[PDB]
């Protein structure tokens, strides 16, 4: 009389131990592959006062290529994969499967735009821990890559109809989450550290900072953006400033596929039937989430 | 494309500390890193330390176990070099120097370790001695180029502190043939040098030869006549 | 994040300062 | 840490001729090698950096080359301004611990010139003080290597004299030296003859200058 049944499970891309594990992992990978020449980081005591700590170490820079990594399940546990269409990322999944390792991932540290990630199968999907809460980041997953090619010439090229269509479809999904009679407008970052204010990322081991104003100024040919490579920067693994070694060659190239974005919606009790969105990012954890949102490690029982 | 200028010479007692300044002008202060190089009398250049001004971080040469500190003041474009618990053998000319790093204020930094612009240098003498003017004794002729021809006469500038000292002959009217020897630091801790010159033998008798010793430190100016007899 | 100087900088420009990762952002 | 050796210590070349200075690193330094020129009483001047790139305002006759642990500075036509001391500095290691070479002084090569010798007995004015400094002079000689032996009553002295050499003369590229014998008035009066025995390449036989106290 016993009946057969598919084992469903509840996922929460926003509370995933795999994300935190990867964050510490990417960090370890870096500290043993791209150390700074000088690292200045805060050093505080309970009282509340702080003195600056300076660390000088060998900072050998070697040409770096993308090493694909994935996460596998240790003896005793299993990794569930949600396979539902346009999965929200939170709640119970129906068509679930099991895998030995996650898909192949090419980690990339960045802000505003997500690079060389996994695309959406169906159409564009936007996900947030809570859309009503404007203080929560919205992770946009594109279903179609937009190539952006850089050059030490100080500017990265990007299609204009490609990226204009991208904003046009993203805006549509935002209306499906906030309202169809609402007006969507994209605005640049409201400010902060340069890394936050610009589309910054690390390519080949260099830190690029590109102006993204032309990318986030829209009302519902090539688009060249001014990029600059810095040697002194604010660290992403922790609060502090660091100075990395100067570029080896000269004219540092970079080819990447924009697969997603990190956006925030301006909070406003302002009843105006219009919602504004700016480029977000900063916590590389959301970056790790956009890739691990459909995974959940569970105990074999 | 800057211009570096250091502070005046200093005399220090053993165990005290000195702080030399270097005023950099001509360009954006925070775009240059500054190094300090010392050179004891008669020796070569010794790298002491460099400071990455934009990051306000300084690195030093190992064997300067916390007796040295390099600092900078963006407000005045002035680099400083403090040295503590000085030793007599800390006496040397300390040089300040810097080089362009790039657009530091925009995140770029070459982190160049060579030195393009230098200061005039600052002499720092460390001794227990007290400023003393020199005693000027004559070195009258006798033998010389036998009979007449050439005669050598001069002045002995003995026991004076500290360096430097200026010796002239006939208020500088006489320069040809003069040889002022570098000072030698005596066992007493004072310096002694000797200025000699060759003049025609026949010259003596009618012409007077005066060595002018000026020691700026003790504000002393002494003329000594070197007579044959 | 250096939240104290982050809020001070942003606030000086009429905005709120919050940490975004180990970064500082003005909302 | 990284020891930089320069050779030769002293190099004698004729004006207008070509000169080449060697510098060796105790280990690899890549191309973070710079060259400096320093004249006496003056501050150092940067000539080359990057091992081969010449600073601005530095004559085309100056050129650097090398890499690894072996470098060389080359002057293709020595001018009077070009005779000075040159230092090489590495700055490729990090944490920074930059180091300079011990130097290579460039001197003008001319013909041998025996020196003139003179001895100066202490003045009565200095004796009335308690000390006695007998001075010996070696005027305009070349090369720079010379030997000065002090004899007091045919007694070879040693350890009680200080020597001082001048810079190469800018007019006749020679050198002048002064040896000073320092004693207490107490010792100077207990002796009768003071001699200054000078040895030099330009002198076929040792020259001696001396006198009898009073
Ligand atoms: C598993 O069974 C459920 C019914 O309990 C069904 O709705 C679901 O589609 C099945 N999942 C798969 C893909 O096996
Ligand atoms: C996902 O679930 C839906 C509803 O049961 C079903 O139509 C679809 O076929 C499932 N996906 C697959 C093929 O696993
Ligand atoms: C991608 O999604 C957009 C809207 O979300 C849709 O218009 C487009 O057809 C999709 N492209 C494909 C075929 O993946
Ligand atoms: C979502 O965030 C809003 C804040 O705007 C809050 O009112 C609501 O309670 C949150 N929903 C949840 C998950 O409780
Ligand atoms: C982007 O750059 C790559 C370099 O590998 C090149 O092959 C490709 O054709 C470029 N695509 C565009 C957008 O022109
Ligand atoms: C994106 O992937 C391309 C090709 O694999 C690579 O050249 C580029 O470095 C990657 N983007 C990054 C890591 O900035
Ligand atoms: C770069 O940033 C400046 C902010 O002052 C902006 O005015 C400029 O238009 C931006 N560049 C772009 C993307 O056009
Ligand atoms: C998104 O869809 C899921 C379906 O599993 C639903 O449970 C959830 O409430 C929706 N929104 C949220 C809170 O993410």
């Amino acid at each position: 009389e016993v009946k057969l049944e598919n084992v469903t499970e509840n996922f929460n891309m926003w509370k995933n131990n795999m994300v935190e594990q990867m964050h510490e992992d990417i960090i370890s990978l870096w500290d043993q592959s791209l150390k700074p020449c000088v690292k200045l980081t805060p050093l505080c005591v309970g009282a509340g006062s702080c003195n600056t700590s300076v660390i000088t170490q060998a900072c050998p820079k070697v040409s770096f290529e993308p090493i694909p990594i994935h996460y596998c399940a240790p003896a005793g546990f299993a990794i569930l994969k949600c396979n539902d269409k346009k999965f929200n990322g939170t709640g119970p999944c129906t068509n679930v499967s099991t895998v030995q390792c996650t898909h192949g991932i090419r980690p990339v540290v960045s802000t505003q735009l997500l690079l060389n990630g996994s695309l959406a199968e169906e159409e564009i999907v936007i996900r947030s821990e809570n859309f009503t809460n404007n203080a929560k980041t919205i992770i946009v997953q594109l279903n179609e890559s937009v190539v952006i090619n850089c050059t030490g010439a100080g500017h990265c090229n990007l299609s204009k109809t490609q990226w204009e269509n991208t904003l046009e479809q993203i805006a549509i999904k935002l209306k499906e989450q906030f309202g169809n009679n609402k007006t969507i407008i994209f605005n640049p970052s409201s400010g902060g550290d340069p890394e936050i204010v610009t589309h910054s990322f690390n390519c080949g081991g260099e830190f690029f900072y590109c102006n993204s104003t032309q990318l986030f100024t829209w009302n519902d040919r090539n688009i060249t953006l001014p990029c600059r490579i810095k040697q002194i920067i604010n660290m992403w693994q922790e609060v502090g400033k660091a100075m990395y070694a100067p570029p080896i060659r000269g004219q540092i190239r970079c080819s990447s596929n924009i697969t997603g974005l990190l956006l925030t919606r301006d909070g406003g009790k302002d009843t105006n039937g219009t919602e504004i969105f700016r480029p977000g990012g900063g916590d590389m954890r959301d970056n790790w989430r956009s890739e691990l949102y459909k995974y959940k490690v569970v105990k074999i029982e | 494309e800057v211009q570096l200028v250091e502070s005046g010479a200093e005399v220090k007692k053993p165990g005290s500390s000195v702080k030399v300044s270097c005023k950099a002008s001509g360009d954006t202060f925070i775009r240059y890193s500054f190094t300090w190089v010392r050179q004891a009398p008669g020796q070569g250049l010794e790298w002491m330390g460099r400071i990455i001004t934009i990051l306000d971080v300084a690195h030093y040469a190992p064997h300067l176990q916390g007796r040295v500190t390099i600092t900078a003041d963006k407000s005045t474009s002035t680099v400083y070099l403090e040295l503590r618990n000085l030793r007599s053998d800390d006496t040397a000319v300390y040089f300040c120097a810097g080089v362009y790093e790039g657009e530091a204020d925009e995140g770029e930094y070459d982190n160049n370790g060579f030195l393009k612009h230098w200061g005039q240098g600052t002499l720092v003498t460390v001794s227990s001695a007290s400023t003393k003017g020199p005693s000027v004794f004559p070195l009258a002729p006798s033998s010389k180029s036998t009979s007449g021809g050439t005669a050598a006469l001069g002045c002995l500038v003995k026991d004076y502190f500290p360096e430097p000292v200026t010796v002239s002959w006939n208020s500088g009217a006489l320069t040809s043939g003069v040889h002022t020897f570098p000072a030698v630091l005596q066992s007493s801790g004072l310096y002694s040098l000797s200025s000699v010159v060759t003049v025609p033998s026949s010259s003596l008798g009618t012409q007077t030869y005066i060595c002018n010793v000026n020691h700026k430190p003790s504000n002393t100016k002494v003329d000594k006549k070197v007579e044959p007899k | 994040x250096n939240l104290h100087f982050c809020q001070l900088r942003c606030k000086s420009l009429g905005l709120l300062g919050k940490c975004a990762g180990s970064f500082c952002a003005c909302x | 840490d990284i020891v930089m050796t320069q050779s030769p210590a002293t190099l004698s070349v004729s004006p207008g001729e070509r000169a080449t200075l060697s510098c060796r690193a105790s280990e690899s330094v890549s191309s973070d090698l710079a060259w400096y020129q320093q004249k006496p009483g003056q501050a150092p001047r940067l000539l080359i950096y990057g091992a081969s790139t010449r600073a601005t305002g530095v004559p085309a006759r100056f050129s650097g080359s090398g890499s690894g642990a072996e470098f060389t500075l080359t002057i293709s036509s020595l001018q009077s301004e070009d005779f000075a001391v040159y230092y090489c500095q590495q700055y490729n290691n990090w944490p920074p611990r930059y180091t300079f070479g011990q130097g290579t002084r460039l001197e003008i090569k001319r013909t041998v010139a025996a020196p003139s010798v003179f001895i100066f007995p202490p003045s009565d004015e200095q004796l009335k003080s308690g000390t006695a400094s007998v001075v010996c002079l070696l005027n305009n000689f070349y090369p720079r290597e010379a030997k000065v032996q002090w004899k007091v009553d045919n007694a070879l002295q040693s350890g009680n004299s200080q020597e001082s050499v001048t810079e190469q003369d800018s007019k006749d590229s020679t050198y002048s030296l002064s040896s000073t014998l320092t004693l207490s008035k107490a010792d100077y009066e207990k002796h009768k003859v003071y001699a200054c025995e000078v040895t030099h390449q330009g002198l076929s036989s040792p020259v001696t200058k001396s006198f009898n106290r009073g």
